[PDB]
């Protein structure tokens, strides 16, 4: 199989559904983590290491920041190589 | 109440009377919690609707002479090409999974966000059969009764094939040939001591 | 030194005081029981932890309790 | 509203913009203790300063026809035996670095030997401080590029650039990562 | 470079089995007996 | 397997019947060291139908004590 | 007052010898120290863990150094089949000349010990070939030990001490440990196997000097980046390959052969490479599950709060458990020991049947020692897992914050739990002991055909499902028409089925009635040991005989002779009694493993099949028969190399018997005896000039139980270790 089509194709699908299908659902479940509350309430260096010091703002209308791009892109790459690797096993000698 | 599953019994309290297809059948009291029953009510309809499509599809394939429901995906294994009504299809297995996963995710994801809708209507009822909303009681009862019947039938397809290995239509023909000598009591599988 | 505590279920039978082999306990006036007396532990520095007092208490559960603690010449019962 | 590494991203609070080259880039929030950020800021420059000299040295050695490649320099034998080089380096570097640290603790700035800051020529200003960091960061990225390009391509920095210029689409990371047997089999 | 001398056991076995234990026991005995100021 | 269980249930059921019988007496403890042989023989013969009697007690709910009538330690 | 111990003023004020003993025994119970705070508790533990890590890497360094310095690794690698590995040299001035000659062997300069830890096979498998390879590893690990020790010091300093909240960031630690500690380490280990270990097994040297110019595979990373991952599985090592040489070798670096290397009788290196690559991907992925500073992932508190069954069957469910686990170190330690303790057993089970190191199977002494070693360590860790679960209930459990959740409800029906464990233990003991005694009487009366031999049909049915065709079940992998057989017939079944149906290896040994009885005895051991430990935990907070046991702590002597007597009533004493049953259980396991393997290694498996069904066979044909060489290590005519194990064998019996003294005779007798010794010293002229500073007293009630249990355990271990090694090594080695 052509790696460029399969890997890019799978990544596009996983980015497309993530942006257009599961974005609303994913955000709602992320608020279920708000009900519990913040991890720590302190002002020491080690307490600062547990806070969202940097907020990744995005200009995308739906709020599809880079962290979401990395998450959904990784799944597409993972699925893409699974498809390629399995298809490679066809026509393998002594393997 | 659509009937009584066990004549002379008392209907469970937690099963509302107007619920379509309510025969009072809940031996294990799985629907006792109102929140759980609400989910079960939706799942039964969705399971039945898929079963109705599946049983109709499984019978249709063999009636028209295109094989049985079990052999349909063998082309993707042996190396042949897909066929629909005898018309060759240009896709392969890995391609098919792509369209289905994306297509079904969009539809099911859209349905999921509706928060438990089971009778949408509107664009899903173009002919307006249930637009009345008052006479829909019978149609909802007819849908669930055919849905439950289809779910039982499909389990028969899977169970029967695992025992005899023949298709649903072939099995029916074999029963009619020798009703007393060809049935579940003659598999050699269903009843070990027969 | 061990810790000895008297709880408000005491009926003032005096059996704990009689049982104690080191005169650690004593009876004092009280108004919380028919006997109008309660056990007291003013000299716990001499307690050895034998728990003869607990053996003698009739109430259920016990009204006198001994919690073995830091050791010393007196609490370890040494004559050398 | 200074430029930030990500469009439309307000910089985190612990980054005030006072430091030179402060683009608000700290996704992991490593620098939030004022006692560590000051140490890291000094640590950023010194790594960059060594990188800047190293990149110039590798490029200079290649441009002047020095052989062998920069990653084989140690194997070559020089006037001084390799055993004698290390003790000399350890004593000299230990002295320079120890006094480098002592001055930093007292003054909090960077200098050389006994002078802190070490600016004999009097060139020093916020612009010069900014230019040092940006050129330093570029050298740090550049040096890692040399190391990895030596691993994959096994060609010296300028040599690799010429090959890319001669055949841009034919020669690139795509070609080398799929032709390791050919390049390493030579 | 790594290989120790052939006489190493002769020195280290008595050293770690008879000498260091003696100093260790003396150190510990004095330490436990030491009284607080 | 079913041969042993019938005898094992027989022995256990007979003993349980006797123990319940003497709990009603004025001094149950003296009826345990000194066996009431006439009663024991009566219960010994009636135990042959223990599986029938055992099941009927289970369905009528008199086989088990109530959780509120059983002493337990602090927790 | 005395300085020692500095962490407890109560001990320092004690004028008796109890101060010395108790100061040692409470050193590491940081929660009980004077002035301890929660934040200081975590920082001390963090520092202590650096110390443990440094010891582990220093201990490993010492093993590498001594094998290289005094071992025969370079000679052993040439002919591993017919050379005994050397552990270290002996310099004992007490030796006589016959002893010096006796222990000289293996072509060594002088007396040496034979290694039994299997480090030779392990190191040889992973690519080590010369003494300099071991020397560099030894120096590297000594350096790593130093670094961890420095880190322990560093993070105790004023600006580097983590805060309390840092130690309680559960989501971040799990993400790192799963992806980095587990995933990346396994990915790195795959790199070693692909780049170093596998080439060394094919006769090609790869070291730090040339590994950058050597291609692990003829096609370098083109298959990887192009998705054609199957190219890495082509041309594997053939069945004729000679390990360590290029004859018969292949080119694949990732395979799924699924069997044993025909020569080394161990797992293929290309399978162990693909194994570690596979789990590395899973672990790296699994480490992106929890919340951090980036706005994605789960929060473990949310997961626990959700999982409450809607029917109320589990009450409140898992509500409140996050704080219960996140705030108690004894709860966390109990889960760590329980998980690690089970995995230690799994290591022992799988290493003897799927030997991963080349030439490990033929070294019978090594295999016996490795299995016994890890099973006894697993047994101790399991007892500790329950001990700290009992400590959690007394110290950290808060009834109000766990109201109605799963943990609280366990205490609600503790009598039901204990009653049913009691029934299972009684049932297994009655019928397991009864059948053995029945078979013994039949053998005594000369009617071996009257004994009760029950075929392990359920276990033999499992072996059929895995492909063992001896029993004729023709089930799943044992049937050539099943889908399970067909699908795997091209990946790993040909190798797996070949190995499982080879009856000369330990992969799913054939089992019979002898194995039925022993397995049910093992179940009795597990259930009874659990009963003792589980009772000690559920009754830790109180009972009818002592409603307020929690107010006294985890470990106290007793509540006195009142209320009938309360000896051994604390939760500490339940653990103390459970250690005996753990040793008894692990003893039955290791006797069973050893005897079934000795008969296999001699080829006469029929002896175990016939003699293992009654208890006289064990005493006669296993303990008595195999002691003949051990007890002849030294005799009135001379001595041989086994005289050390003969001496250690009696050494174990003595420590074991000495433990009986601390367990049978209790304190009151000894305290009164010591009082006449105090009188005698003071009245003796020329001796009363000298005097003591700590008033002599008898050991405490609790101390003697530990001291007696320590002697019991040590004598237990040393007796069987000497017998296990001597019987196995002399027979074949
Ligand atoms: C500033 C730090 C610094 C860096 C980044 C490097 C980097 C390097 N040195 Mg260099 N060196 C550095 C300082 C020094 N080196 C040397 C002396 C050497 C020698 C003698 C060699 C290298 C070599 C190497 C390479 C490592 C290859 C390998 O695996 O061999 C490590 C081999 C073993 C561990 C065995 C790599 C390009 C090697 C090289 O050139 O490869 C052809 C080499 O042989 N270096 C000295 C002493 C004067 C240094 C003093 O600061
Ligand atoms: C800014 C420095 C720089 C420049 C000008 C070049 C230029 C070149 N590189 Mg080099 N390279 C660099 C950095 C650089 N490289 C780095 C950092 C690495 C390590 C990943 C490499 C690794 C590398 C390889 C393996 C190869 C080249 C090759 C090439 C040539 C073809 C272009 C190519 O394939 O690039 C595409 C691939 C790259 C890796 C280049 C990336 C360059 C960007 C600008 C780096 C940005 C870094 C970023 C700011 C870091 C953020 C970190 C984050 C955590 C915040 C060309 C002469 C090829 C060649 O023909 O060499 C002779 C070749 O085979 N480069
Ligand atoms: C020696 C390396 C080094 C160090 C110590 C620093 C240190 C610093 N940088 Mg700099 N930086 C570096 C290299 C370094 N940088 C390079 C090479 C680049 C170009 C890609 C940049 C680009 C950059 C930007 C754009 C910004 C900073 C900023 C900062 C400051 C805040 C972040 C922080 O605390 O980082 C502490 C860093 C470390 C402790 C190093 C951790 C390295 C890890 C372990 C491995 C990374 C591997 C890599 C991704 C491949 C701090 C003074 C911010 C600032 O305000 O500066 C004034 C800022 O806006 N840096
Ligand atoms: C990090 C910086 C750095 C380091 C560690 C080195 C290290 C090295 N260089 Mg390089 N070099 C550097 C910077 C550096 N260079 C710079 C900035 C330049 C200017 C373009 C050069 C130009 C250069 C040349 C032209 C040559 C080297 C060579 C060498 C090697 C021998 C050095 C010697 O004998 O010095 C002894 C001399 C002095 C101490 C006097 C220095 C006076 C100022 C050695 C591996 C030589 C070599 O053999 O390379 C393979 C070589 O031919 N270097
Ligand atoms: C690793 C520990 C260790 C070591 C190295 C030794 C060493 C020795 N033991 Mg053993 N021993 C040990 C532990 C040890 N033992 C233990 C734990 C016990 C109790 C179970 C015993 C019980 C024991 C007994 C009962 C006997 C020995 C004896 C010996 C000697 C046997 C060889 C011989 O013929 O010596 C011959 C010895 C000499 C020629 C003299 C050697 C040097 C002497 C002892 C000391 C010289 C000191 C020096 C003049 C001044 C101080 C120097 C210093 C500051 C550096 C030898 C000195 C035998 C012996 O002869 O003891 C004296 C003996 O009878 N040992
Ligand atoms: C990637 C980052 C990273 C890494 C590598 C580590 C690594 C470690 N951390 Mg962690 N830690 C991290 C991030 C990380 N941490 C973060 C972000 C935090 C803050 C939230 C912490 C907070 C933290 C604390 C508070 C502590 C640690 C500790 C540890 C150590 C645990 C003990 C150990 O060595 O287990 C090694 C374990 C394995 C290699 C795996 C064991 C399980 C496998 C399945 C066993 C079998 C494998 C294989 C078959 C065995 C082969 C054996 C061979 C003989 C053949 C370990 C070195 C503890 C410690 O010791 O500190 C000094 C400790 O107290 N960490
Ligand atoms: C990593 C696991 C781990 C950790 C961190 C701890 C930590 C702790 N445990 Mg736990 N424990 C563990 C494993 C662990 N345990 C295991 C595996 C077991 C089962 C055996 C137990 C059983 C256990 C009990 C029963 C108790 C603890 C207690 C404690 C605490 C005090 C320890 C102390 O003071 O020791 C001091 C150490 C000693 C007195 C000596 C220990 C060595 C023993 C006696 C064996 C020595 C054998 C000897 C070396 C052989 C010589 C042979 C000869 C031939 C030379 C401490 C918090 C105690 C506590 O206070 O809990 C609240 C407590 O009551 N633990
Ligand atoms: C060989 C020694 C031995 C034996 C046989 C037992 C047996 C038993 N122990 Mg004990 N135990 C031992 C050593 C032993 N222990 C030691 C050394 C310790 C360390 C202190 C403990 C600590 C210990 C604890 C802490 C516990 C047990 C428990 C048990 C029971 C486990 C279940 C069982 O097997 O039921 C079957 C019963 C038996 C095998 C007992 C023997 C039955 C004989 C053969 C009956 C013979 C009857 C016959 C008619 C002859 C009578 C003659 C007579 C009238 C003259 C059982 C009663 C557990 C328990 O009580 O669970 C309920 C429990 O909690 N043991
Ligand atoms: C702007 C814009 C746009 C566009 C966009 C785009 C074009 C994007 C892209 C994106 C992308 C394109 C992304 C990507 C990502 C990726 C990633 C994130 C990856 C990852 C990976 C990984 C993680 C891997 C892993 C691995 C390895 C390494 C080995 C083997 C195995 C595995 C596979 C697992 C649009 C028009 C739409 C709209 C408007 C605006
Ligand atoms: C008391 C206490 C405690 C402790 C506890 C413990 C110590 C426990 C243990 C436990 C244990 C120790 C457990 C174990 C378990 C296990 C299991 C549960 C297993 C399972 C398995 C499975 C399920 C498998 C399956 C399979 C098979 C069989 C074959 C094929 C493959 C598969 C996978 C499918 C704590 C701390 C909590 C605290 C509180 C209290
Ligand atoms: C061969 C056939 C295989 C079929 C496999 C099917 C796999 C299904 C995976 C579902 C993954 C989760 O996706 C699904 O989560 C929720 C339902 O659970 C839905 O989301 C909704 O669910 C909640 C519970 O009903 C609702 O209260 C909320 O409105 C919302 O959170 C998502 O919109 C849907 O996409």
């Amino acid at each position: 199989l052509d790696p460029q089509i399969v890997i890019s194709g799978s990544t596009a699908a996983f980015l497309a559904i993530g942006r257009f299908v599961f974005l609303g659902y994913q955000r709602r479940e992320a608020n279920f983590d708000s009900t519990v509350g913040p991890k720590t309430t302190g002002a020491t260096y080690f307490d600062d290491l547990q806070k969202n010091s940097t907020i990744f703002a995005t200009n995308d209308p739906a709020g599809f920041n880079i962290i979401d791009v990395a998450g959904w892109g990784a799944l597409g790459h993972a699925v893409g190589f699974a498809v390629l690797a399995i298809n490679s096993l066809q026509g393998a000698n002594l393997s | 109440k659509a009937g009584n599953w066990l004549p002379g019994s008392d209907a469970p309290a937690w099963l509302p009377d107007d619920l379509p297809g309510n025969y009072g059948f809940d031996p294990l009291s799985l629907g006792k919690e109102p929140a759980s029953l609400k989910r079960f009510t939706e799942s039964e309809v969705i399971h039945g609707r898929w079963a109705m499509l599946g049983v109709a599809g499984s019978l249709a394939v063999e009636l028209l002479g295109y094989g049985n429901w079990y052999d349909a995906p063998l082309w993707a294994v042996n190396g042949g090409k897909a066929t629909w009504f005898g018309i060759e299809v240009p896709f392969d297995l890995n391609a098919l999974l792509a369209f289905e996963f994306v297509a079904m995710a969009a539809a099911e994801g859209q349905r999921g966000d509706a928060g438990g809708v089971v009778y949408p209507g509107g664009a899903f009822d173009p002919l307006g059969f249930a637009k009345d909303s008052s006479k829909s009681g019978e149609l909802k009862l007819k849908e669930i009764k055919n849905g439950r019947l289809a779910m039982v039938a499909f389990l028969g397809f899977v169970a029967q094939h695992a025992a005899t290995g023949k298709g649903p239509i072939a099995a029916l023909g074999e029963h009619l040939a020798n009703p007393w000598g060809a049935n579940f009591a003659t598999n050699g599988i269903s009843v070990p001591f027969f | 030194a061990h810790i000895v505590k008297i709880y408000d279920t005491c009926i003032g039978c005096t059996q704990c005081v009689r049982a104690c082999p080191l005169d650690v306990l004593e009876m004092v006036p009280w108004d919380g029981c028919k006997a109008s007396q309660m056990a007291s532990a003013p000299r716990t520095e001499d307690c050895v932890g034998c728990k003869r007092c607990e053996t003698a208490c009739p109430t259920d559960f016990l009204s006198v309790r001994v919690y073995l603690g830091s050791e010393s010449t007196r609490s370890m019962g040494l004559s050398y | 509203a200074r430029p930030t590494w990500l469009p439309g991203l307000n910089p985190p609070a612990h980054l005030k913009g006072a430091l030179a080259g402060d683009n608000g880039f700290d996704p992991l929030g490593l620098g939030q203790d004022e006692g560590r950020l000051k140490w890291y800021a000094e640590a950023e420059k010194t790594n960059g300063r060594w990188a800047m000299m190293a990149v110039a040295g590798i490029l200079g050695q290649e441009l002047l026809g020095v052989t062998p490649a920069w990653w084989e320099a140690g194997a070559k034998e020089y006037d001084i035996p390799a055993q004698a080089l290390t003790p000399i380096e350890f004593i000299v570097m230990g002295f320079l670095e120890i006094k480098r640290y002592q001055g930093f603790k007292q003054t909090g700035t960077s200098g050389f030997i006994n002078s802190f800051p070490f600016d004999p020529a009097g060139m020093n200003s916020p612009s010069m401080a900014t230019k040092e960091v940006k050129n330093g960061r570029l050298a740090m990225v550049a040096f890692i590029g040399f190391c990895v390009q030596a691993l994959a391509t096994r060609t010296q920095p300028i040599e690799g650039l010429t090959a890319h210029l001669a055949d841009p689409f034919g020669k690139n990371i795509t070609y080398y990562l799929t032709h390791l047997p050919e390049t390493l089999g030579s | 470079p790594f290989v120790p001398p052939s006489w190493a056991p002769s020195v280290f076995v008595p050293l770690t089995g008879l000498v260091l234990p003696a100093i260790a026991m003396a150190t510990l005995f004095v330490y436990i007996e030491k009284e607080a100021p | 397997t079913f041969g042993f269980l019938y005898v094992a249930g027989y022995i256990g059921y007979v003993g349980r019947q006797y123990l319940i019988a003497v709990k009603g007496e004025a001094k149950p403890t003296d009826k345990e060291i000194i066996i009431d042989v006439p009663l024991a023989t009566k219960l010994a013969w009636q135990g042959a139908g223990w599986p029938l009697a055992a099941v009927q007690e289970l369905q009528r709910g008199t086989l088990l004590e109530k959780e509120e009538n059983i002493t337990v330690s602090p927790r | 007052t005395k300085l020692f111990p500095k962490f407890s003023q109560g001990l320092a004020q004690d004028p008796t010898t109890r101060r010395i003993w108790y100061g040692l025994a409470m050193a590491h119970d940081f929660e009980s120290h004077d002035g301890m705070t929660e934040e200081n508790l975590y920082q001390k533990i963090f520092a202590s863990h650096f110390g443990q890590l440094s010891i582990i890497f220093l201990w490993t360094s010492g093993n590498l150094f001594h094998v290289a310095w005094q071992g025969n690794f370079e000679q052993w690698v040439t002919d591993p089949v017919h050379i005994r590995p050397i552990a270290h040299a002996i310099w004992d001035p007490h030796f006589g000349q016959p002893a010096v000659e006796a222990f000289t062997r293996g072509g060594a300069s002088g007396p040496v010990n034979i290694s039994t830890s299997g480090v030779y096979q392990w190191w040889y498998t992973i690519g080590m070939r010369t003494n300099q390879d071991l020397y560099v590893g030894s120096v590297f690990l000594a350096l790593v030990s130093a670094i961890f020790l420095f880190a322990g010091w560093l993070h105790l300093q004023p600006n580097f001490q983590p805060s309390l909240s840092w130690f309680k960031d559960a989501e971040s630690r799990l993400n790192h440990h799963l992806s980095g500690l587990f995933g990346v380490s396994s990915l790195a280990w795959t790199g070693h196997l692909v780049h170093v270990a596998i080439p060394e097994s094919r006769g090609q040297h790869v070291g730090w000097d040339n590994f950058l110019s050597v291609l692990p595979h003829p096609q370098g990373l083109t298959p990887f980046f192009t998705g054609n991952w199957a190219a890495y599985a082509q041309s594997p090592d053939t069945a004729s390959h000679v390990f360590g040489t290029a004859q018969g070798s292949g080119q694949a670096i990732l395979t799924f052969l699924g069997g044993f290397h025909p020569q080394t009788q161990s797992l293929w290196l290309t399978d162990m490479a693909h194994h570690h690559l596979a789990i590395a991907v899973i672990f790296i992925v699994a480490g992106h599950m929890y919340r951090t500073n980036f706005g994605i992932g789960h929060r473990m508190q949310a997961i626990l709060e959700a999982h409450t069954p809607p029917s109320g069957s589990l009450g409140a469910g898992h509500k409140g458990l996050f704080d219960t686990v996140n705030n108690s170190l004894h709860f966390q330690l109990g889960l760590a020991l329980a998980s690690v303790g089970t995995i230690t057993s799994l290591v022992a089970q799988h290493m003897y049947s799927l030997p991963p190191y080349a030439f490990q199977a033929i070294d019978f002494t090594t295999q016996a020692a490795l299995y016994t070693h890890h099973q006894y360590i697993a047994g101790f860790i399991m007892c500790g897992a329950f001990a700290h679960g009992a400590i959690f209930f007394i110290r950290d459990y808060d009834p109000e914050q766990n109201k109605g959740n799963v943990l609280a409800r366990m205490l609600d029906h503790k009598e039901a739990l204990i009653s049913h464990l009691s029934w299972v233990s009684l049932f297994l003991g009655f019928h397991t002991l009864g059948l053995y005694v029945h078979n013994d009487v039949m053998q005594a009366f000369g009617t071996p055909e009257k004994q009760i031999l029950i075929e392990p049909v359920f276990a033999q049915w499992i072996q059929a499902a895995h492909g063992k065709a001896l029993y004729g079940f023709d089930f799943l992998l044992s049937s050539k028409t099943s889908a399970a057989f067909a699908n795997g017939q091209s990946l790993w079944l040909p190798g797996w089925l070949d190995a499982i149906n080879n009856n000369q290896n330990s992969l799913f040994l054939t089992i019979g009635p002898g194995d039925f009885l022993v397995h049910h005895a093992i179940a009795l051991g597990l259930h009874t040991t659990t009963l003792i430990l589980v009772k000690g935990a559920l009754d830790a907070r109180g009972s009818k005989l002592m409603p307020d046991k929690k107010d006294f702590g985890y470990s106290f002597p007793c509540d006195g002779p009142g209320r009938g007597g309360t000896c051994d009533i604390s939760a500490y004493d339940a653990f103390y009694l459970a250690v005996f049953w753990m040793l008894n259980t692990i003893g039955w396991v290791t006797f069973y493993w050893h005897w079934k393997h000795l008969t296999l290694w001699q080829g006469n498996v029929a002896q175990f099949d016939e003699s293992s069904t009654y208890l006289m066979g064990w005493l006669r044909d296993y303990l008595w028969l195999n002691s003949s060489q051990l007890i002849n290590g030294y005799n009135p005519f001379g001595m041989n190399s086994l005289s050390v194990w003969a001496w250690t064998f009696l050494f174990g019996h003595l420590i074991y018997a000495t433990g009986f003294m601390f367990l049978i005779s209790w304190r009151g007798y000894w305290q009164e005896l010591i009082e006449t010794l105090v009188w005698a010293h003071e009245k003796t002229p020329l001796a009363n000039l000298v005097y003591w500073k700590d008033k002599p007293v008898a050991l405490s009630i609790v101390q003697a139980r530990l001291v007696g249990l320590a002697h019991f355990s040590v004598g237990y271990i040393f007796t069987y270790a000497a017998f296990l090694i001597a019987s196995t090594s002399g027979r074949f080695g």
